[PDB]
């Protein structure tokens, strides 16, 4: 017991902290709650600020594709709505890793739909990955972990940004490099394409020492598509609207069998 | 019968919704005719609660069968929504038990009562939704034995992207008090979900609470979830009946429309109309509203500076 | 029958309904005709329980494009019994989000017979089909094209009407529509407050005075999501620097409901946080610092959130901090 929830099995356990399932005792809603242990934070750099950050973004965050914080409790507990599953935890589950054309494509249209969303609200996710990407039972993708994250002034004229801080793999041209200032947005856009390169084919688009191969510019075999998101220079590189426009993006492409996936309060 | 936004509020008659809703009888002076007025301070609603509530009315326009509660009326007055319906003089069959008949009602008037939910169930299922609270406060029994099934806010559509989902994966929200009358696979959220089936589980809980005047499962909520996860239980058509709404497996489970067809129900010969006035017998509904037995304490049921 | 057969049948009970007038004899066969191949459309399109038949659809399509029976429809949709409008409803809706490779046929009929959306608009003053307007008016504004369409015509100003309506349930269907079409399509929805602001905004004015609780609260909320969008950048910087709009945000910010107060703090907010702010309003902000710097102090003391005790604080500072350039 916590408040009124009570705790279940372990999820998952990501750097930060271990999240285990919880269930609200009075309402019966199923919950996920982020654990935190208070001293484990205060080492990890900027940890006890990434988290404080982050809920702050949630609290004023809303909308279908992005995750939802419920709840803050102390003593340190984030009670988060509750995904059945995460991205890449599907992928991990089968030989393949990767979707279907089809499954990816619904995953990947819904991913556009938060990453507007949240630019929109000038938020800069800067760490866009599958493994950041969960889904509810209902098949819903949200968007998680806002923890290195770029809030943009509402009167700054550009999405322009300093830091890095995302996952090593799916950083840009931009940050193997240092620069100084770029777009934030078309960072998040070099991240989503390196997802959807992933989801869609099973490998990484760079390997490694990592950031040496990026910052120099292979596909295997849409393709259009991915060229446009993985352009090096971010002029060309495609905005949100280009990548809707995109006839890849555009297609309903015939749904096989896709990833259903992968196969926790009774004794409490 | 149109209705302008002007009407004297009497009797308190329910409330509801978190206790934000007073249920009023009232009387609309124009015309005279007493009615139900539903009121809801919206000053203490979320921006969400608002959006819940103007679904309630939409979908209540969109439902037209003899066994549903009509709207004949919703509209602003200050900082309150108001919801105008016809008033059912017996009250809900919530009253009834806990007025009257607290160890339970008589059989037949159980199978006139679930008679007129399945028949409503039918039309929501039919029309592709999933009602969510079937439960004995939301059965109407009119002034003259016409059975009304209500509680349309908890009803989510089952049509999605403009297509018919299956499954639904929806945990309904504001159902605190309905938790004891949800389906198993409602109330445990994983990726099978739930449909049209989970209404028909309650069909039996409010068979059970009917039948024995006390809600199935008082206890605390973590408890009845884990005895959901055992169920609740005359004719041996009626156990039967029962046994059929309760089991653990949706799709065994019988639909309202073949439900309808059970040996349970062959003991309705009249309509109710012409039987179940005289089956709530010992209670006489109310007529003269021109009387203080409105303002009586026992309610109307169960008689027997800037500068710029 | 087929869907050819179905469509036929329904194009021609329709005549007959429409018809000036006839026996009441041929009105209920008509009407029966109307009702049972509606149902038949429905059920092809939705399928049973049987999923829908990929190739019957195909055909349905092309026949109501072929026979003008999709805007019949919605013309006559008054002439339709009670579960038939509902039908006609969940039908248009269906093929409205049928797709064939890029394309998406339906949406392309609608743009080569705009009527079908400006008599859906209608739809809000006539009670008995307003709902159902508003149903598939709300389903065309998901497609860009048809969204365009609505807000680039003069009949889009009809709104403002429409979310004053006594009843609610029509005024809320007519709000959504409208908070739909402001906040889909992004980037339609700036180029058209860019290029229509006067006019938007001394009709958005209108609605920030309403007597309807309802409405000045929502179109409250509204105004302050619009602002912080940024591809709405430009109408911000605009909004911000008018007198008029600081004064009626500071005016609510005293108002009797503690619901529109919090809403106008949302966007006075804004007008503060602004590095370049105008003289008028500047000096607006200047005769009133030390008042403001009381009020916000004080201002719904009765809460603790945290996030707003925050945003207290930043303005308070924000509000200190002020001099002359
Ligand atoms: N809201 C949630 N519901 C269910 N499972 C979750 C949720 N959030 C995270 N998980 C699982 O927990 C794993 C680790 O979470 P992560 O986002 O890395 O949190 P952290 O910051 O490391 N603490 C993820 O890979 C998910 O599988
Ligand atoms: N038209 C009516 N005629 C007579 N009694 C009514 C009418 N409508 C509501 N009531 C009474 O008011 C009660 C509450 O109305 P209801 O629509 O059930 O609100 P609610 O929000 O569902 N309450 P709860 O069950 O606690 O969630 C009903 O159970 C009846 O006792």
């Amino acid at each position: 017991l916590i408040g009124k929830y009570l705790m279940g099995d372990l999820l998952g356990e990501g750097s930060y902290g271990k999240v285990k399932e919880v269930l609200d005792s009075e309402t019966l809603c199923r919950r996920a709650v982020k654990i935190l242990k208070k001293k484990k934070l205060r080492r990890i750099p900027n940890g006890e600020a990434n988290v404080k950050k982050e809920i702050q973004l949630l609290r004023r965050l809303r909308h279908k594709n992005v995750i939802q914080l419920v709840d803050v409790l102390y003593n340190m507990y984030m009670v988060m709505e509750y995904c059945v599953c995460g991205m890449q935890e599907m992928l991990d589950s089968v030989p393949e890793k990767r979707f279907p054309v089809c499954q990816a494509h619904g995953y990947f249209c819904q991913l556009i739909d938060g990453l507007e969303y949240l630019h929109s609200q000038g938020i800069v996710h800067k760490d866009i990955k599958p493994g950041n990407l969960l889904l509810t039972t209902g098949g819903t993708l949200k968007i998680s972990a806002l923890g290195v994250a770029e809030a943009l002034h509402p009167f700054a004229a550009d999405d322009t940004c300093r830091t890095s801080q995302g996952s090593p793999a799916f950083q840009p041209p931009e940050i193997a490099n240092g620069l100084d200032t770029f777009s934030g947005f078309k960072v998040d856009i070099w991240s989503a394409g390196v997802t959807l390169y992933n989801i869609t084919t099973g490998l990484y688009p760079f390997e490694g020492k990592l950031f040496e191969n990026i910052g120099k510019g292979a596909i295997p075999g849409l393709s259009d598509l991915l060229k446009g998101m993985l352009e090096y220079e971010p002029a060309k590189r495609f905005s949100i609207r280009q990548i809707r426009q995109h006839s890849w993006f555009r297609k309903k492409h015939p749904p096989e069998a896709p990833v259903p996936i992968p196969p926790t309060v009774v004794p409490y | 019968s149109s209705f302008l936004p002007c009407y004297e509020l009497l009797t308190v008659i329910g409330k509801g919704f978190e206790d934000l809703m007073t249920v009023n009888l009232a009387r609309y002076k124009p015309t005279g005719e007493y009615v139900t007025v539903r009121r809801i301070n919206l000053e203490a609603c979320s921006n969400e609660m608002v959006t819940f509530l103007q679904g309630e009315l939409h979908v209540s326009k969109l439902f037209n069968h003899p066994n549903i509660v009509p709207y004949r009326a919703t509209f602003i007055a200050d900082n309150e929504l108001w919801v105008v319906t016809s008033f059912m003089a017996y009250g809900s069959a919530k009253d009834l038990i806990c007025t009257h008949f607290m160890d339970g009602m008589n059989e037949l008037a159980i199978a006139y009562i679930l008679q007129g939910v399945l028949k409503a169930l039918d039309y929501i299922h039919h029309m592709g939704y999933v009602h969510r609270s079937v439960k004995a406060s939301h059965i109407l029994i009119s002034v003259d034995g016409k059975v009304y099934l209500s509680g349309l806010r908890s009803n989510l559509s089952m049509i999605s992207h403009g297509q018919r989902q299956r499954v639904v994966h929806d945990f309904p929200k504001y159902s605190v008090k309905v938790l004891p009358w949800l389906s198993p696979e409602v109330l445990q959220q994983n990726l099978q979900g739930y449909d049209a089936k989970s209404d028909i589980y309650s069909v039996g809980i409010t068979a059970c609470e009917l039948a024995n005047g006390h809600v199935p499962f008082d206890m605390p909520a973590t408890q009845m979830l884990l005895e959901k996860l055992t169920v609740p239980c005359f004719s041996p058509h009626f156990h039967h009946f029962v046994e059929q709404c309760l089991q653990r497996n949706p799709d065994a489970r019988p639909s309202a429309s073949t439900l309808l067809n059970h040996s349970f129900f062959k003991q309705i010969k009249r309509r109710a109309s012409e039987a179940l006035p005289e089956l709530l017998r010992p209670v006489t509904p109310i007529t003269n509203f021109e009387g203080s037995q409105s303002q009586d304490h026992s309610g109307i049921f169960g008689l027997v500076d800037w500068e710029f | 029958k087929s869907p050819a057969d179905i469509v036929k049948n329904l194009k021609e009970s329709m005549a007959v309904l429409e018809k000036q007038d006839i026996s009441d004899k041929k009105a209920e066969k008509a009407t029966e005709e109307v009702s049972k191949n509606l149902v038949a459309m429905k059920e092809i399109l939705y399928g049973t329980n049987k999923e829908p038949q990929t190739e019957a659809v195909a055909q349905l399509a092309q026949e109501l494009y072929n026979s003008g029976l999709l805007s019949t429809l919605v013309a006559d949709l008054q002439l339709i019994d009670f579960e038939g409008k509902k039908d006609v409803a969940q039908i248009f809706n269906n093929i409205l989000r049928r797709q064939i490779g890029t394309r998406t046929p339906t949406v392309e009929y609608i743009c080569t017979q705009q009527n079908i959306l400006f008599m859906l608009l209608k739809g809000y003053e006539s009670p008995e089909i307003a709902l159902n307007c508003g149903i598939m008016l709300r389903e065309c504004i998901r497609h860009e094209p048809l969204a365009k369409i609505i807000l680039w015509s003069e009949q889009f100003y009809d709104f403002f009407r429409y979310v004053e309506m006594s009843t609610f349930d029509i005024a809320s269907d007519a709000f959504a529509t409208f908070k739909d079409l402001l906040t889909r399509h992004k980037l339609l929805s700036a180029e058209f407050l860019e290029q229509h602001y006067d006019r938007f905004f001394s009709e958005y004015e209108k609605l920030l005075h309403s007597e309807n609780y309802v409405t000045k609260r929502q179109s409250l909320k509204l105004l302050g999501e619009l602002l912080l969008d940024r591809h709405n950048f430009t109408i911000m910087t605009k909004y911000i620097s008018k007198p008029e709009n600081l004064k009626l945000m500071m005016n609510l910010l005293r108002d009797k409901s503690r619901n529109i107060q919090f809403e106008a703090f949302h966007v006075f907010k804004v007008f503060v946080a602004n590095p370049n702010k105008t003289q008028p309003i500047l000096d607006i902000l200047l005769k009133n610092q030390a008042k403001l710097i009381e009020f916000l102090s004080k201002f719904q003391n009765d809460r603790e959130d945290e996030q707003f005790n925050d945003e207290k604080t930043y303005l308070v500072k924000q509000i200190r901090d002020l001099k002359r350039p």
